[PDB]
């Protein structure tokens, strides 16, 4: 018998208005969880994000793009 | 008014999770409602860092069973 | 291998909710993997308590859209 969150669709400008599009940019890589990484978001919150979703954020993918350069040893 | 972010926990000013929906990059994005009347939207790990338990809260009224 | 159930906290020692059921008297119960291959089964509430992320990420990789 699965599980599921039933959520009914509302059009997103019923939340972006009041949305503060600066709060995620990530501002730096921490460190390193299992495939984590533990990101410093500008509003000052900290947090654990999947690699793959990095992206989903702004900054995300660059600093992604740097990390991954100096944790590879290119820098 | 800005959303606190000087505080550890948001638990106690929030009155409940609104609703989430998802953006069209996958990312979901949470409204709430706080206790002083004000709305605000947030990426919802912003949610999971600051009022984890208000969006349990949330997701559990809306479960259902197959 | 007993869960420490005196530590306040259960997110570094958890890999996963497997699933959330409802039981007859309308209790949720949740399954969860802990990193070292171990399963046992709590009352939501307890899980609330010890790894809120972990059972956000359970139900937010179950939301379905309507």
């Amino acid at each position: 018998s699965l599980c599921k969150i039933v959520v009914r669709r509302e059009p997103l400008d019923v939340l972006l208005p009041y949305y503060d599009a600066s709060e995620t940019t990530v501002q730096k890589i921490l460190h390193e969880n299992d495939s984590t990484l533990s990101v410093k978001f500008l509003a000052g919150v900290e947090a654990l994000i999947k690699k793959d979703e990095l992206d989903k954020y702004k900054n995300g993918k660059a600093c992604l793009r740097v990390w991954l350069k100096h944790k590879s040893g290119k820098r | 008014m800005k959303p606190p972010f000087q505080k550890k926990s948001w638990e106690d000013l929030v009155d409940c999770v609104k609703t989430v929906q998802q953006l069209d990059n996958g990312k979901l994005i949470a409204k709430i409602k706080w206790k002083n009347g004000y709305v605000s939207t947030h990426d919802n790990i912003i949610i999971h860092q600051k009022c984890p338990l208000k969006i349990i809260e949330y997701y559990e009224a809306h479960i259902k069973f197959t």
